[PDB]
């Protein structure tokens, strides 16, 4: 094809809410699990979709310590959300880190992650790669419950 | 990683469960210069950096970008398994070198 | 002698939100302006138009017995029309009785109704309504769980 | 409570920062009579399609003084709503019109 | 929302017609009884109405019917704006509108 | 002319049957239709014409629940009717509230409605606003 | 003629019958009440009123065990100032309908005058009057 | 119904036994309607304590004709309430204000 | 900082005693796609199960050339780490790809 | 001279145990020294070699604290080792950063460093680069 | 021009003092401000022009703490200076982090930043990108 | 991020007063390797003696054409840093090396 520069290679994230996947918090929470023995990985993308549903979640132990990882300095909240769901929960017999069962990504501000970070608003989605031209891009552009617990 | 070329949005050259409406946010650097607005002090913060726009489903473009959101996830997870650095990974340069490698070579 | 009132359908009474007043509208900070009190009846007033709000709130507050401490909505209470972000918070308060009230003077805005209290399962915002007179020509010229919620005093 | 007048020419003279210049609002309708049968409720728009969007321009500092006006009139409106005992919604338009008729008699 | 007025030869200031117009009306002679104004001595729901007839002397019945037929277009847009589903009154609005347009004229 | 007291205004309700409009129950049933998404409204009127035909209509689903709304405490039967028709039926593909296709009003006892209530006798008509004082009212009346 | 400059300058004060030298002991104050069917009840808002001398609290039930009085709305509250509250428990077997006043007077409650008697609420008997007084004259005469 | 205008002269000018001279009434904040944080309902008076007590002096034969006014207002008021069909609370001061505006404009 | 390239047949083509002939390695296997769910991290092998062992046989005396390659690769790569300043991750694979693309297509 | 795709690169780690270098802990301690002022550097590789000897060494001062640097989050133990030697020592006259005399790298889980980290099992070896495709790699690897 | 290797890309950074920019500290403080909401960014550069003057400036508050960001481990003092001015100041009415008004960079030892760091010697200047091979760089320098 | 070149003879040809004529520079070592042993990190020069000093002379007004490159590089590099999210160090050498090849193989 045609590739003249470097910053015309775009990585944009598409949410699962625009894929006709039902994402109410009472039943979207069975796509998440806990596991010991895997590192967390991050990847940087550029643009993204407005998200219909976003989640701000906290999972604690019976002793009061959060089971989610501490967020790094480059993790921010997701930019545009239409609905933010606040969720508090506890789990006594799960340890490790949080993972997505479908293999999808936890989208943040231009960072896609394979784990869930404490106190940050995310969504679920997948990032996609493409190459556009400048003139083409001018043309086509205008405790609640025992959550988790496998 | 499966790449995708939007040439001419007629040409769709490569390397239901869809929604036709695709609103996006991005950093538009065309109007971001604005004379002396590239200063970090004469500039926008975290809330205000982004724009808003819509993508027209002309030749069924959004419904194939979502199938692309499927078909690049497995390769990206297998790519992130091999690496060992736990912070964010730059990926644009890898695609840029791969384009020239599969363009001309052996 | 500015007698610009000719007929009564010049009703133009906007309800302006507090998010444009440079008041903090995060859900953690907006909860400090709300408290429970008994002995005050609720009052509603009718507005006809208003701003497009930035943030809006879905709030349910229960007791340890499981009964919601917010009043049931009348038949004219509807969800607020324009909200860029809706915040859904479920919490509980074990030591507060009465109804919910605002500590500044601002009204809980709904679809064309400003109230002094919150209702069960309805999306609201904060704001103050203002009454003013413009005719048709000028308006056509311009136009276009968690627990410890609400703490205590 | 307060109620200003806003007139154009015979000039944008009025009668009787910490603000946003942009004022995007929702209104009912300017004129739906041009459709022809939109006034029938069966052919009407419904709840979700009832409102239209507009943008009031702050070219003669109207928006900031209106935001100040709402906070000034909130106290008088709470003092007015305290006296009544009905919990249904209370219309103020006839009150403002009668008050306007009574408040001026000089000429 | 048109509202014509009559005159004390009757000047009016603002097929599909039946010439015979009969109506029911709220009682007026009941005020002169002396004790019937008390609710316990009142007539009740059924005995509250008196029948009467409106004569067709200057074609006012036909213009009243077309007045209703064009008034129903203006009134229903007004009912669409309000948020209350109970019984809504319009007497005060017409009176305030008459006072507001009387000052200009 | 002039207006002296607030009670000198009247809101008379004229029926459609005086407009030479057919009023058989099978022929008047095509002006009524069901629709969701609109609230019902009521308006007070003072007096009006008694209709030639009035209707008492109950419409239920096949499971037994009537699709029409329950009447409030202010709704009463229409005062005078020459003929009252009792028509009942069913409609399985109707949901929402009842509305009039011509934009007319369902007249009851001093309340005109945009919807049709359960078990109350109504008529079809439109109301009009008009100002006559008591001086020349008895010249016209009777 | 007339000095009416604001809409809230119109006062509606309700005066009790006991200040009109009308007998108000419950033995001969029960002959001004009766029962009747077919009349809807009506309520009217007023603003302020006279301190009452004797008030009443009356519950009347049938021998099947149900009250003949109406269920009070959320608007209805107890009368503000009563020097003496009479509590009467009675039973009438052959009455039906609503309670009405024989003299045409009103059953006064907290800024609501009604034509009927409600259940569990303390009322008085009185009549309301409308008049226009501005701020300065009210501060002069009111004390 | 009828309404007199108890107004000052600048003998006392009035307008359009069975009596008790002492008239002690309850009212809604006789003066000082505004304060720092009293117009808010959370720091408000409450439903049981928003009533003040006053005593109207019978100085120009004032209480007796007000009682005779109240005992004759009911003839108009019950007939006014008979016509309407709504069973909720019914405001009346708007009707009196519109009646005043209609009657004073005699031509 | 050399980078040999091996091609099949002419046995391998190298193109661009103190050495042990036996050379066993551990590597990250690429045949995990046949499972269909092993690419998901929750269904993956983890840290200890990530590796697959194998043996590289000596065909054209390539073991000892690799062991001599590694000994003077460090001679240049120590300077390559000397020039830079950041104390952690430096993937050199992009550097080798860019140098290979510049070397054989200079013009 | 053929590189179709970017994962045709390989960085392998070769240990000095396979080069017949004397790797007993008695004579392997004089290839290690301490020096101040040199920052540590590390570089990531892909595949490696099973080592005959691996070491697990923590050296403290007379005041009790270890002289070795705290390893980052990405530093892990070496994957496969046949023999692991554990040595606890003490050196009062030296301070600074542990370095290698021969220029060989301290190998960990896909990380070659120029320094020694505490609590992590390493080995000694260099890294090398090559360009092979899948066709050669399936016929060279058992 | 055509480069043969990736190493040929040089990034020299030139200071502002070569443009006859006034560099007295009493007037240089108007080229610095404080702002909330802008993250800092670093760029690695290979070599750079030294400075006629350098600054070591810490800003304190009435509460006693430093309002400047702590330096990462890659931040070092500037290599060559001629006259460094050790300045201690105090500013009670500032919040956020420090930014340069002209868009210039705070140069450090092979790292250019857009913010100030606590207790580090820097200079003010920009950086430029260019390519020179070994021969042309050998006929210069020498 | 534009970059000049080194085209000499067929003087210096550069393909894309208020200056200082003198320009002496500090650089990373070019020929530290002279005994074959200084490349060891233990036998390295450290951080104090790491830098070598020299002088760059003005032959074809090169110094002004490098000092005037400061505006048109810092104009774009701020917008380049605004896109990325990391506060770490960020290398640009690979970006320029890719971009030159992308420019050269446009046709
Ligand atoms: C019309 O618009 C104006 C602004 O333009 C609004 O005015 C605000 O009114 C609120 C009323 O609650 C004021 O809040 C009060 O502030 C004081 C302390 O707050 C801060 O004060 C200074 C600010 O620098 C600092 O010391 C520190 O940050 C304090 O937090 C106190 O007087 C009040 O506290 C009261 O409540 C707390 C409950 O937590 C208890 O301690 C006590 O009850 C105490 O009395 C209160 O918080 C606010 O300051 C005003 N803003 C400005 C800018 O003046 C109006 O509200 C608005 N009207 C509406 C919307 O109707
Ligand atoms: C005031 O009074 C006037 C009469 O004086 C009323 O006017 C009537 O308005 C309605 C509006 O719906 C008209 O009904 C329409 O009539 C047409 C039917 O066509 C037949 O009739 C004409 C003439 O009689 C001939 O061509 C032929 O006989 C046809 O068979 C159509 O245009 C309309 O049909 C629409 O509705 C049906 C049902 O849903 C669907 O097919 C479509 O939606 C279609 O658009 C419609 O039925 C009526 O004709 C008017 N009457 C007269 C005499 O002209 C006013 O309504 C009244 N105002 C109020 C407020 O009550
Ligand atoms: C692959 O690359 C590696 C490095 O990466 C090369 O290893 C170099 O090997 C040479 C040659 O052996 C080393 O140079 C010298 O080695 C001697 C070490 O021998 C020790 O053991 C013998 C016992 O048999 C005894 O002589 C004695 O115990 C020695 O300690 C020494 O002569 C030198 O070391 C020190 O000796 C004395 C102090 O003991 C001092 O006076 C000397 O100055 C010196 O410090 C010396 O080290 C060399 O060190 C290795 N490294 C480097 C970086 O060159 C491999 O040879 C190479 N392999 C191939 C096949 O090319
Ligand atoms: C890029 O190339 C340019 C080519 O000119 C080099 O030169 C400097 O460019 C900068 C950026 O434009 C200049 O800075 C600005 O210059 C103006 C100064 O003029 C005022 O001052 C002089 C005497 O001091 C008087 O004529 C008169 O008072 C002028 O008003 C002003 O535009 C700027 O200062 C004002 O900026 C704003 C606007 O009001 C205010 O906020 C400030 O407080 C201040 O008043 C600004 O200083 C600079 O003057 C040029 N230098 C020379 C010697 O000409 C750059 O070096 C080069 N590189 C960069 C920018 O990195
Ligand atoms: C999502 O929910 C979490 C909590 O579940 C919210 O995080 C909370 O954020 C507030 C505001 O920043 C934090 O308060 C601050 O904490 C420290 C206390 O030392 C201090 O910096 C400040 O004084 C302030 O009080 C709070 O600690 C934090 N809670 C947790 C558990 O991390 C988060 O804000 C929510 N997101 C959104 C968008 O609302
Ligand atoms: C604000 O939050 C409330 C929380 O109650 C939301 O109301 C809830 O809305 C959902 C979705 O419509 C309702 O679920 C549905 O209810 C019935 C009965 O089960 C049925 O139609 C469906 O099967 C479905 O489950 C839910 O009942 C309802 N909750 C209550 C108490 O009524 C509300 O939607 C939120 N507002 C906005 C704008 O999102
Ligand atoms: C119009 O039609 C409706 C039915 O569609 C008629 O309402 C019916 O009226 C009768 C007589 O009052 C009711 O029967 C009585 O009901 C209760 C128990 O439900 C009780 O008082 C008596 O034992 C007696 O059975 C009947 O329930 C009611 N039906 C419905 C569905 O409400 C109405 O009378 C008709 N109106 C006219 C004017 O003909
Ligand atoms: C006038 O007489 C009525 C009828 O006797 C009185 O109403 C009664 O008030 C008492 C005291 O508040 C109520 O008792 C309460 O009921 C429930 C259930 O036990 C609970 O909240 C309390 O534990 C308490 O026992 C009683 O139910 C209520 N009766 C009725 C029929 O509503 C009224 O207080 C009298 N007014 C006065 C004395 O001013
Ligand atoms: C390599 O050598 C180091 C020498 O320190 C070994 O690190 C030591 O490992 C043991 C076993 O895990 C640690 O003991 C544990 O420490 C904490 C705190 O007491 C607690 O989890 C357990 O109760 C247990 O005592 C020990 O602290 C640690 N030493 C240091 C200084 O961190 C390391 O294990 C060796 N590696 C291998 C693979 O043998
Ligand atoms: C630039 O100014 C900063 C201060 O703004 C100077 O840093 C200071 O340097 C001295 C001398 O090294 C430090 O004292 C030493 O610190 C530690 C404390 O644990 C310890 O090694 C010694 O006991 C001694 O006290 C001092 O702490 C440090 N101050 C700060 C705030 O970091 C810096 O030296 C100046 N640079 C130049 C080139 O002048």
């Amino acid at each position: 094809g045609t590739l003249q520069k470097t910053e015309d290679v775009h990585l944009m994230g598409f949410t699962l809410s625009g894929q006709k996947v039902a994402d109410s918090p009472l039943e979207a929470s069975k796509r998440w699990a806990f596991r010991t023995g895997v590192p967390p990985k991050n990847v940087e993308y550029t643009e993204g979709e407005e998200a219909k549903t976003c989640y701000n979640i906290s999972v604690t132990d019976p002793s009061g310590k959060s089971l989610l990882l501490d967020p790094p300095s480059n993790i921010r909240d997701y930019p545009k959300c239409k609905t933010v769901h606040h969720i508090q929960g506890q789990n006594p017999h799960a340890q490790g880190i949080a993972l997505h069962l479908w293999g999808a990504f936890f989208l943040y501000d231009r960072v896609a992650s394979t784990t869930m970070y404490r106190g940050k608003v995310f969504t679920e989605g997948n990032i996609a790669a493409m190459i556009v031209n400048k003139t083409v891009h001018r043309m086509i552009f205008s405790n609640d419950t025992g959550c988790f617990g496998i | 990683s499966p790449s995708f070329n939007t040439s001419t949005s007629l040409t769709f050259s490569y390397f239901n469960d869809c929604d036709a409406e695709l609103r996006i946010w991005s950093v538009q650097e065309d109007d971001l210069a604005a004379g002396l607005s590239w200063i970090p002090f004469f500039g926008p913060g975290i809330e205000g950096l982004y724009t808003a726009g819509l993508i027209k489903n002309q030749n069924n473009l959004v419904c194939r970008l979502r199938r692309l959101a499927n078909q690049t996830a497995k390769s990206l997870e297998l790519l992130l398994r091999v690496t060992t650095e736990e912070r964010t990974f730059s990926l644009i340069n890898r695609i840029a070198i791969d384009f020239l490698l599969t363009r001309w070579g052996g």
